């Protein structure tokens, strides 16, 4: 994160400042690598 | 004449209580045998299919729908 204190945020408040923070929240980030099943051959043949 | 009619239904009533033989057993030896050829028929494809090492599901009967319910 990336949270901005920023001082006496009251203070500027009574002085009626507007406010605003460069800010991330925790953020995340994932990679998941699936593996593939890849049919080849086949030779046994039934019907039912 | 009035005695020849109950010579007329003493004859009615003797004749139609005939006993009656058991049927009923004659019936089921027709069908116990005839169920035993439906089964016996098919000990020629179980038999060919067990050496020739199919599976259950492998072998293919020729059995059709049939009364007496097999």
């Amino acid at each position: 994160r990336r949270p901005v204190s920023n001082g006496n945020f009251q203070q500027r408040v009574k002085a009626g400042d507007i406010v605003v923070a460069p800010y991330t929240s925790d953020g995340k980030i994932t990679v998941k690598l699936v593996a593939g099943q890849k049919d080849i051959s086949s030779t046994p043949d039934y019907d039912y | 004449t009035l005695i020849e009619l109950m010579i007329v239904v003493a004859i009615i009533g003797i004749l139609a209580a005939i006993a009656i033989p058991q049927y009923q057993n004659y019936i089921a030896k027709s069908q116990v045998s005839r169920v035993m050829s439906e089964t016996g028929s098919l000990k020629t494809v179980i038999e060919t299919c067990i050496l020739d090492g199919k599976t259950a599901a492998n072998c293919e009967l020729g059995w059709t729908n049939s009364n007496l319910l097999g």
